[PDB]
C-alpha cells in the first residue's frame, strides 16, 4: 500500500479503512477516532465545493469569456434576469435554505441514521451506508464498487481543492483567470512568470457594494 | 490529567480541582490555608460578577453611544447623570453605601457564620438567605429561575462557566481602564480604529505602551 | 557525544562535581540549539544578497542582512506589513510558546502529549532524550532508521552547525569592520585576493 | 504561606509597618489640617 | 414523539406528560418542578394574552383602517378619562389577578363563587379552570391544550413580530406585508441593515421620539435600537 513518501511509516490509527488513505498525518490530528471522523466530513466537504468550484470557474470562463469570476460577485456582473439585484434578498435565501440543509448534514453527524426520512413525506428516506455519503436521492444513477469510486472522489477532491486555490492565488497575483493565464504562460514562459507575477496584488481594495464597502484581502503582503 | 495553565507543571496540593476554575495557577501560594483559600474564591466571585456587570455596561453604553443616540462614554456618565439629573453627588454616594453595606454585612457575616442569616431575623425571611456553597447563595431571591437544585452536573457546568466569564470580564476591565489611559477614547472607537488599519493601529503605534 | 572530538581544554564536561547550567545536558542541547539557530541565520543573512545578484528577487529587497530592521540605526526596510513592533510582539508570543514548551519537555521529558493542544500532542510526545524529539513532524520522513546512520547524521549536524556558528561571528565582525555585506566580501576577496584582506580594512 | 505571616508577625516588622501607620496618619493629618496649634 | 430537532434527544426532566412538550429547554430551565409550574403557568398566560393581541391587532386594522395600532393609546377619543380608564383597570384586572394567583400558590382555593353560595367551580388543574370559563368544548381536551399552546407560542412570535416592523417600517403588519408581497427581493430584514467590520447599517426609526399625550409628553422609544442590525 503505497504511501506518501518512501521509508515513511504510516501512523497506528490510518489503516486503509478510510478512502485515499496514503498514512500522512505528520501533526497527529487524527489521533482521536471522533476527531478524525469530524476531520474526515469537513475534508468531504471541502473536496465536493472545491470540485464544483474548479468546475465552475472552468466553465464560467469558456462558456462567457468576459466574466472573471473574482468580479462575479457583484451586482452589476450579473445575468440577464437579475442583473441589478438587491443582494440582501438574495443572501436572505441562501442563508434560509443554506441553514436547513447544514443542520440537517450536522445532525446526520450527531446521530447518524436519524435524519433520513422526509419530515412532510413521511413514506420517503435514503439509506445512507456509511456517514458523509447519503445516497438515495442524492445518487439518483446509482452506480454504487464503492470504495475505489470513494477513492477516485477523494483524490479528485483534493486535486480540486489545491487547483481552486491556485485559481484564487494567481487571480489575486497577475488579475486574469485561470485560462489567461494558462495562455500568458503559453504565450511567453520566461515573462510572465511566478518570478515577476508575484509581489503586486491585483485586489481592488475595499469594493463600495450598494450600500456597503466589503474590506477585501490578499493572502499575501503584494499591494 | 486536568489541564493546567502551564502545561508540564504539576498542580500545587491545596488546589484539587473541586474549585471551579481550578487550573492549579497559584504561583505565589496566596492560598495554602484552606480558610484564606475560601475567602479568595468568594473574593474572586465577588470580583468577577462586578466586572462581568460593569463590562456589560461599557459594552451596552459603548454601542450605544457610537451610533447617534447621545450616550455618554463612560468616564463621562457619572457627571453627565449627575448634572443632566438634579443629583446631588454625596447624597447618591451615601444611600449606595448605606444599601451595599447593608447587603455587604449580611454577606460578611454569612461567611463568618456559614448559616446563620436565615435565622428570621431579617424581616421574616428563612432559608431564602441561607447559602449553599461559599459563594453560591442561591434560594428563591438570589436564583428565582431555580438552575442550582435540579440537573447538578449541569449547574458545574455553570459553575465553570460563570468563573470563565468572570476572569475574562476582569481583564476586559483591565483592558477598558489601560486602554483609556492610553488612547483617551472609547473602547469601540478603539475597536473600529483597530478594524481600519489592523496592521498600522494597535498598542504598538501609541508611543505610550512600548516607549520605544 | 555527536561532536565528540576532545576539544575540551577548559574542562567544562566533567561530571564530578556539576550543577546549574554548566551540565553536559544543558551544554550539548545548548550546543545544538545555537547550531541550528546559526545555520538559520548564515542562509538567512547571505540569501537576499545571492537572490539580488542572480537577478531573482527584485532591488526594492536584496538589502544588506543588518539593515533589515534589526538594527534600525544600522538601516531599516520599510515595506513590510506592519512596524516591526507590531512584528515583534507576534514574535514575542510565538517565539513564548515554542521556546517555552520545548522547555517543558527539557524539564519534564514527555509531558507534552497530555494536556490538550487542539490534538496536537502525538507530535509533541518527544523521546527520552533532548535535542532530538523526532515523532510524526520533527522528524517527517524516516530519515535515520540505521542507528548508525542517525548518529552520523547527528555528527553532520553537528559540523555543519558549528562551521554555521563560525560564519556567524564572521557575518557579525564583517559587518562591524567594512560596513559591508558578506557576498560584497566574496566578491572583493575574489576581485583582488592580495589588496582586499583583513590586513587592507584596518 | 503560614511561615511567612509568621515572620510578618515578628516583631521588628510589625514595629515597622505599626509605626508606618501611626506616622501616616499623622502626615495625612498635619497635610489637610495645616498647622493645629489649639482646640 | 416529535422534537424540535428530530434525532436528537430531550432532557432528561422533560418526559412528555405536559401538553406541547417537544422536548426544547437548552438552558435547563424546567429541572425544577416548582419552578416549571410557575413556567407552565406563565407560558399559558403570555399565549393567552398573545393571542388575543394578535386577533386585535388584525381586526383592529381590518374594520378600522388608518389608525396605526401602535398610536392606538395615543389617538383614541373617549368622554372616559384616561385616568378613570386606568383606575377600572387597575382595581379589575388586581382582582382577577389575585384570584388566579391565588389558585397557582393554593391549588384549588378559589373554586367558589364569593357573592354567590351556589355556584362552585369544579376540581381541575391550574392552568385550565374549566366551568363557565369553558361553557363549549369541540373535541377532546388532550389534542385542544396542544392546538392552544401551539396558536399561543405563533402567536407570542408575531406579536413580536408586530412590534419590531412597527418600529422598523412604521406600517401596520397587513400594510408591511403588502409591502413583502409588493418587492419581495427588496423588502427584508437583510435587505434593509448589514453590519460588516467596515461599517455598520441600522434601518431608521419611524417612531419619531417622546410623543406629545396631553400635557404630558410620553416618552416613546424604540426597542434597543442600538442592537439593532
Ligand atoms: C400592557 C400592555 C400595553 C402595551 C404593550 C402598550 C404599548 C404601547 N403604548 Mg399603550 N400599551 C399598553 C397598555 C396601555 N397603554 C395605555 C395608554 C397609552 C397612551 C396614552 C400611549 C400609549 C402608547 C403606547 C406605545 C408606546 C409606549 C412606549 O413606548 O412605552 C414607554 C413608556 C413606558 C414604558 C411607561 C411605563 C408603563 C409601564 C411599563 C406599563 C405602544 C403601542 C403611546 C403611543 O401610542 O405613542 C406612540 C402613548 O402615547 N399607551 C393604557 C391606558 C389605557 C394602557 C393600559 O392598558
Ligand atoms: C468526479 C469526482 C467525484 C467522484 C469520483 C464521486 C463519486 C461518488 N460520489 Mg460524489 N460528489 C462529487 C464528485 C464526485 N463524486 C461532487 C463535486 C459533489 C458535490 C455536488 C458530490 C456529492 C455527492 C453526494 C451527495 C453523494 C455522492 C456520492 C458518490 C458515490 C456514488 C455516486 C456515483 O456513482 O458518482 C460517480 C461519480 C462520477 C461518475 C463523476 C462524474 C463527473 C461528472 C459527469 C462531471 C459533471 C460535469 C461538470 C458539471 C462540469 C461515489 C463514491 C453518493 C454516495 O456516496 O451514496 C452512497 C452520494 O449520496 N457525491
Ligand atoms: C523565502 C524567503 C523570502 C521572504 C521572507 C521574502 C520577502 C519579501 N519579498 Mg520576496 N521573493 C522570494 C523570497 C522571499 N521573499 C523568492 C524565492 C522569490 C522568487 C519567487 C521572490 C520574488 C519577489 C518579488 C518579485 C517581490 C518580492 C517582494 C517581497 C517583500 C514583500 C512580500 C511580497 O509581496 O512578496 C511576495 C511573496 C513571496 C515572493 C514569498 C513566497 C515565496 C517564498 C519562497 C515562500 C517562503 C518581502 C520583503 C516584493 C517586494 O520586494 O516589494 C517591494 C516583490 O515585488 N519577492
Ligand atoms: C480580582 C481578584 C482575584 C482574586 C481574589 C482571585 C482568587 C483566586 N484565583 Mg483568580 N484570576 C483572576 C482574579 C482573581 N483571582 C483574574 C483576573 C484571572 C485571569 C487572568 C484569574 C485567573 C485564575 C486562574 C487560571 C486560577 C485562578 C485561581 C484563583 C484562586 C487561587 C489563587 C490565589 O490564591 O490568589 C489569590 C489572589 C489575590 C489575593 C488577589 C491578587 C492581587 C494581586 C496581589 C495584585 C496583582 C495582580 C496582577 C498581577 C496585577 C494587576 C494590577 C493592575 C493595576 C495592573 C483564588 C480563589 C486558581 C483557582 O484555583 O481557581 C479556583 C486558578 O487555577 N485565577
Ligand atoms: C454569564 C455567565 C454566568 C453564569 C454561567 C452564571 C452561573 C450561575 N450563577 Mg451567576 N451571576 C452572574 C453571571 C453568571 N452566572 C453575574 C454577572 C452576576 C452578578 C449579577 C451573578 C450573580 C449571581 C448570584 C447572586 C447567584 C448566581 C448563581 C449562579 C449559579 C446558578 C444560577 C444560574 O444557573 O444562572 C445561569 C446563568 C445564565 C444562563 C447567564 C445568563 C446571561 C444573561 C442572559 C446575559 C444577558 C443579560 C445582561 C444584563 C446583558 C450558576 C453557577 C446563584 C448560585 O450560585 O446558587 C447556588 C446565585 O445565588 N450568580
Ligand atoms: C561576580 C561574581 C560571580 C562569580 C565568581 C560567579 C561564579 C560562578 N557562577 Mg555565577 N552568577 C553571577 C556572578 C558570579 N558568578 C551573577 C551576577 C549572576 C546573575 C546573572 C550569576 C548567575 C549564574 C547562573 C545561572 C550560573 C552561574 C554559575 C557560576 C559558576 C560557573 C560559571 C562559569 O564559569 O561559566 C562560564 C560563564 C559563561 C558561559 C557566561 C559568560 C558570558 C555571560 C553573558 C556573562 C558576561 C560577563 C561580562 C562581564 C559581560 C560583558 C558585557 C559587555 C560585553 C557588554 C561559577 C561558580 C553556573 C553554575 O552554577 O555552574 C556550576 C550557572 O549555571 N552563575
Ligand atoms: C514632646 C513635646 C511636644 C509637644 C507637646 C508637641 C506638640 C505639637 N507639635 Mg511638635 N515637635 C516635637 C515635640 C512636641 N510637639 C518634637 C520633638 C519635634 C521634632 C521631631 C516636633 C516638630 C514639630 C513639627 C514640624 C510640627 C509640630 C507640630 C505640633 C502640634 C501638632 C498638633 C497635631 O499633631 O494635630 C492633632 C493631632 C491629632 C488629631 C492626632 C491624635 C489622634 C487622636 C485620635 C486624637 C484624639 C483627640 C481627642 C502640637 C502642638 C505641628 C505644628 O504645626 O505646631 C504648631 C508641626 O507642623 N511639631
Ligand atoms: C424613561 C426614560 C427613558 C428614555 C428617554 C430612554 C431612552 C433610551 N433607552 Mg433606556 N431605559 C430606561 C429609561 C429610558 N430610556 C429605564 C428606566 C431602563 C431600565 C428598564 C432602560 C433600559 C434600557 C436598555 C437595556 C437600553 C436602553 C436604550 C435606550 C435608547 C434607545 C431606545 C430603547 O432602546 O428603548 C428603551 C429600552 C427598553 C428596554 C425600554 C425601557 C424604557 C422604558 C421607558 C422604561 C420605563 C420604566 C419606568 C419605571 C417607568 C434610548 C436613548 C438602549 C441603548 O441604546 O442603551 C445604550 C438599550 O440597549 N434603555
Ligand atoms: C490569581 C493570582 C494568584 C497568584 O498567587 C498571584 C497573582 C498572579 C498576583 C494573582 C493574579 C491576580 C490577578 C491577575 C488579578 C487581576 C484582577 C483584576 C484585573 C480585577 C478586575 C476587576 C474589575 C472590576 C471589579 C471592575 C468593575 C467595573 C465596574 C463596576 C464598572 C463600572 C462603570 C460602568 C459600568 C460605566 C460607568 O459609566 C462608570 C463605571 C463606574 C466605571
Ligand atoms: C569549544 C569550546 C570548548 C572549551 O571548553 C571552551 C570554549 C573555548 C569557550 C568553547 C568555545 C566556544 C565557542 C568558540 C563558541 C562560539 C560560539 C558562537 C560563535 C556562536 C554564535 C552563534 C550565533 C547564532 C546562534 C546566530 C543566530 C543568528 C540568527 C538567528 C540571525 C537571524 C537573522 C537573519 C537570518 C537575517 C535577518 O537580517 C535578521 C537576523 C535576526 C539578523
Amino acid at each position: 500500500r503505497k504511501l506518501w513518501a518512501p521509508g515513511v511509516v504510516a501512523p497506528e490509527y490510518l489503516k486503509g479503512d478510510l478512502a485515499g488513505d496514503y498514512g500522512w498525518d505528520p501533526l497527529g490530528l487524527g489521533a482521536d477516532p471522533t476527531a478524525l471522523k469530524w476531520y474526515r466530513q469537513s475534508e468531504l466537504q471541502h473536496a465536493r465545493w472545491a470540485m464544483l468550484g474548479v468546475a465552475g470557474v472552468l466553465v464560467q470562463e469558456i462558456v462567457k469569456p468576459d466574466v472573471y469570476f473574482y468580479e462575479a460577485g457583484l451586482p452589476q456582473n450579473l445575468p440577464e434576469p437579475f442583473t441589478n439585484i438587491n443582494m440582501g434578498g438574495l443572501l436572505a435565501w441562501e442563508f434560509i435554505l443554506m441553514h436547513w440543509v447544514e443542520v440537517r448534514r450536522w445532525q446526520d453527524y450527531k446521530n447518524f441514521g436519524s435524519v433520513n426520512e422526509d419530515p412532510i413525506f413521511k413514506g420517503n428516506k435514503v439509506p445512507n451506508p456509511e456517514m458523509g455519503y447519503p445516497g438515495g436521492i442524492f445518487d439518483p444513477f446509482g452506480f454504487s464498487n464503492l470504495k475505489e469510486l470513494q477513492t477516485k472522489e477523494i483524490k479528485n477532491g483534493r486535486l480540486a481543492m489545491i487547483a481552486y486555490m491556485a485559481f484564487i492565488l494567481q487571480a489575486q497575483a497577475t488579475g486574469k483567470g485561470p485560462l489567461a493565464a494558462l495562455s500568458a504562460h503559453l504565450s511567453n514562459p520566461f515573462g510572465n512568470n511566478i518570478l515577476k507575477n508575484i509581489g503586486t496584488c491585483t485586489v481592488p481594495h475595499s469594493v463600495d457594494v450598494q450600500g456597503l464597502t466589503i474590506p477585501l484581502t490578499c493572502l499575501w503582503p503584494g499591494s | 490529567v486536568r489541564p493546567v495553565w502551564f502545561p508540564g507543571n504539576p498542580p500545587p496540593a491545596h488546589l484539587d480541582g473541586s474549585l471551579a476554575g481550578d487550573y492549579g495557577f497559584d504561583p505565589l501560594f496566596l492560598g495554602q490555608e484552606p480558610q484564606t483559600l475560601k475567602w479568595y474564591v468568594q473574593a474572586e466571585l465577588v470580583h468577577g460578577r462586578f466586572a462581568m456587570l460593569g463590562a456589560a455596561g461599557i459594552i451596552l453604553t459603548s454601542i450605544g453611544a457610537k451610533v447617534g443616540l447621545g450616550f455618554p462614554e463612560w468616564y463621562d456618565a457619572g457627571k453627565v447623570v449627575v448634572e443632566k439629573n438634579n443629583i446631588d453627588f454625596p447624597t447618591l454616594m451615601v444611600i449606595q453605601f448605606y444599601l451595599m453595606g447593608w447587603a455587604e454585612t449580611k454577606r460578611w457575616y454569612d461567611f463568618k457564620n456559614p448559616g446563620s442569616q436565615a435565622d428570621g431575623s431579617f424581616l421574616g425571611f428563612t432559608e431564602e438567605f441561607k447559602g449553599l456553597e461559599n459563594g453560591y447563595p442561591g434560594g428563591r431571591f438570589f436564583d428565582p429561575m431555580g438552575l442550582s437544585r435540579g440537573d447538578a452536573a449541569k449547574y458545574q457546568e455553570y459553575k465553570q462557566k460563570e468563573v470563565k466569564n468572570g476572569r475574562l470580564a476582569m481583564i476586559a476591565c483591565l483592558g477598558f481602564a489601560a486602554q483609556y489611559a492610553a488612547t483617551g477614547k472609547g473602547p469601540l472607537d478603539n475597536l473600529a480604529d483597530h478594524l481600519a488599519d489592523p496592521n498600522h493601529v494597535n498598542f504598538a503605534t501609541n508611543g505610550v505602551s512600548i516607549p520605544i | 557525544l555527536p561532536g565528540d572530538f576532545g576539544f575540551d581544554p577548559l574542562g567544562l564536561l566533567d561530571p564530578v562535581n556539576s550543577g546549574g547550567f554548566i551540565e553536559p545536558k544543558w551544554l550539548q542541547y545548548s550546543e545544538v540549539i545555537h547550531a541550528r539557530w546559526a545555520m538559520l541565520g548564515a542562509a538567512g543573512c547571505i540569501a537576499p544578497e545571492v537572490l539580488g545578484a542572480a537577478g531573482l528577487i527584485p532591488d526594492a529587497t536584496n538589502i544588506k542582512w543588518f539593515e533589515s530592521g534589526v538594527i534600525p540605526p544600522a538601516g531599516s526596510y520599510n515595506g513590510y506589513w506592519a512596524d516591526p513592533y507590531t512584528i515583534f510582539f507576534v514574535e514575542i508570543v510565538a517565539m513564548q510558546f515554542a521556546e517555552l514548551r520545548r522547555l517543558q519537555d527539557f524539564r519534564y521529558p514527555g509531558s507534552m502529549g497530555q494536556q490538550y493542544f487542539l490534538g496536537l500532542e502525538a507530535i509533541f510526545k518527544g523521546s527520552g532524550d533532548a535535542a532530538y524529539p523526532g515523532g510524526p513532524f520533527f522528524n517527517l520522513f524516516n530519515l535515520g532508521k540505521t542507528e548508525a546512520a542517525m548518529k552520523e547524521l547527528k555528527l553532520k549536524e553537528i559540523k555543519n552547525g558549528r562551521l554555521a556558528m563560525l560564519a556567524m561571528l564572521g557575518y557579525g565582525a564583517q559587518a562591524v569592520m567594512t560596513g559591508k555585506g558578506p557576498f560584497q566580501n566574496l566578491v572583493e576577496h575574489l576581485a583582488d585576493p592580495v589588496n582586499n584582506n583583513i590586513l587592507t580594512n584596518f | 504561606m503560614k511561615d511567612f505571616t509568621t515572620y510578618l508577625s515578628t516583631a521588628p516588622v510589625i514595629a515597622t509597618i505599626w509605626f508606618t501607620f501611626t506616622a501616616g496618619l499623622l502626615i495625612e493629618i498635619n497635610r489637610y489640617f495645616p498647622d493645629p496649634l489649639v482646640f | 414523539r416529535p422534537l424540535w430537532l428530530p434525532g436528537s434527544t430531550p432532557p432528561a426532566h422533560l418526559k412528555g406528560d405536559l401538553p406541547g412538550d417537544f422536548g426544547f429547554d437548552p438552558l435547563g430551565l424546567g429541572a425544577n418542578a416548582e419552578s416549571l409550574k410557575w413556567f407552565k403557568e406563565s407560558e399559558l398566560v403570555h399565549s393567552r394574552w398573545a393571542m388575543a393581541a394578535v386577533a386585535g391587532i388584525l381586526v383592529q386594522e381590518i374594520v378600522r383602517p388608518d389608525v396605526f395600532w401602535y398610536n392606538a393609546g395615543k389617538e383614541v377619543e373617549s368622554p372616559l378619562g384616561p385616568l378613570g380608564l386606568l383606575a377600572v383597570e387597575f382595581f379589575l384586572m388586581h382582582w382577577v389577578e389575585v384570584r388566579r394567583w391565588q389558585d397557582l400558590r393554593k391549588p384549588g382555593s378559589v373554586d367558589q363563587d364569593p357573592i354567590f353560595s351556589q355556584y362552585k367551580l369544579p376540581p381541575h388543574e391550574v392552568g385550565y379552570p374549566g366551568g363557565v370559563f369553558a361553557p363549549f368544548i369541540p373535541g377532546d381536551l388532550a389534542e385542544l391544550k396542544v392546538k392552544e399552546i401551539k396558536n399561543g407560542r405563533l402567536a407570542m412570535l408575531a406579536f413580536v413580530g408586530f412590534v419590531m416592523a412597527a418600529q422598523v417600517t412604521g406600517k401596520g403588519p397587513i400594510a408591511a406585508l403588502q409591502e413583502h408581497l409588493a418587492d419581495p427581493w427588496g423588502t427584508t430584514i437583510f435587505s434593509k441593515a448589514a453590519v460588516v467590520p467596515g461599517q455598520a447599517v441600522a434601518p431608521p426609526c419611524k417612531i419619531p421620539a417622546s410623543v406629545s399625550y396631553k400635557g404630558i409628553e410620553i416618552p416613546t422609544p424604540c426597542f434597543l435600537q442600538g442592537l439593532w442590525p
